[PDB]
């Protein structure tokens, strides 16, 4: 929460998908439908800087990319993450592409 | 990842390290020859490293591929971090094994409430 430490070895981190209104709660009018939240209210379990464009996976699925924050685990700021299922075709198009 | 736990060595092998001398910021292989990551972790030159567990020691499972192409979502705003998304195309197919794997794209949205792993070498303070 406070300091500073990159690991050598890999961390992980068991959280739940936050309800938009929760979410929006949280980042008033900046929030879009191309956003969800993941992580605790309570701040302490979060992700930060050098996990960003990370995985979120829920159910064998990747719904996130490590995207932004207020800070890191701190109170009612979560993280917001890249909602992942709202991109599959372009996903698809640019491989297809290049 | 703050608040976070150890993970098993290799047991989240779709995660990459994106590395320009040192590392810099995760992804994930969705394909053995794309990486999915986050658009304001750009960089125009970036080495992918696949099958890491320990970043600091070649522990011997990893793969290191550079990025042939990358390309950033056309509506990326760097104000309100919308479409915060980069594909990557790695120059060589990264071979696929029990340390190296894809992750599935998603089926549908996710319900509130569903846990999900999140995992990377970022700040843990
Ligand atoms: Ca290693």
């Amino acid at each position: 929460s406070s300091g500073s430490s990159y690991p050598s070895l890999l961390q992980c981190l068991k959280a739940p998908v936050l309800s938009n209104s929760s979410c929006k709660s949280s980042y008033p009018g900046q929030i879009t439908g191309n956003m969800i939240c993941v992580g605790f209210l309570q701040g302490g379990k979060d992700s930060c800087q050098g996990d960003s464009g990370g995985p979120v996976v829920c159910n064998g699925q990747l719904q996130g990319i490590v995207s932004w924050g207020y800070g890191c685990a701190q109170k009612n700021k979560p993280g917001v993450y890249t909602k992942v299922c709202n991109y599959v075709n372009w996903i698809q198009q640019t491989i297809a592409a290049n | 990842i703050v608040g976070g736990y150890t993970c098993a060595a290799n047991s989240i092998p779709y995660q990459v390290s994106l590395n320009s001398g040192s590392h810099f910021c995760g992804g994930s292989l969705i394909n053995s020859q794309w990486v999915v990551s986050a658009a304001h972790c750009y960089k125009s030159r970036i080495q992918v490293r696949l099958g890491e567990h320990n970043i600091d020691v070649l522990e011997g499972n990893e793969q290191f591929i550079n990025a042939a192409k990358i390309i950033t979502h056309p509506n990326f705003n760097g104000n309100t971090l919308d479409n915060d998304i980069m594909l990557i195309k790695l120059s060589s197919p990264a071979t696929l094994n029990s340390r190296v794997a894809t992750v599935s794209l998603p089926r549908s949205c996710a319900a509130a409430g569903t846990e999900c792993l999140i995992s990377g070498w970022g700040n843990t303070k």
